[PDB]
C-alpha cells in the first residue's frame, strides 16, 4: 500500500 | 506503536505538487 499508492504522480503526467 | 504514527509522511506528499505557477 505504501509502494503502489505513489504511482498516481506518473498517472497525472501523461494526461 | 511508533510506526502507527508514520503514515502521515506517506499520506501528505500528494497535495504538495498541485499548483504553484499556473
Amino acid at each position: 500500500l505504501a509502494y503502489l499508492g505513489v504511482s498516481v504522480v506518473l498517472f497525472v503526467i501523461a494526461r | 506503536q511508533k510506526i502507527g504514527g508514520i503514515f502521515i509522511v506517506l499520506a501528505a506528499g500528494l497535495v504538495l505538487s498541485v499548483l504553484v505557477a499556473v
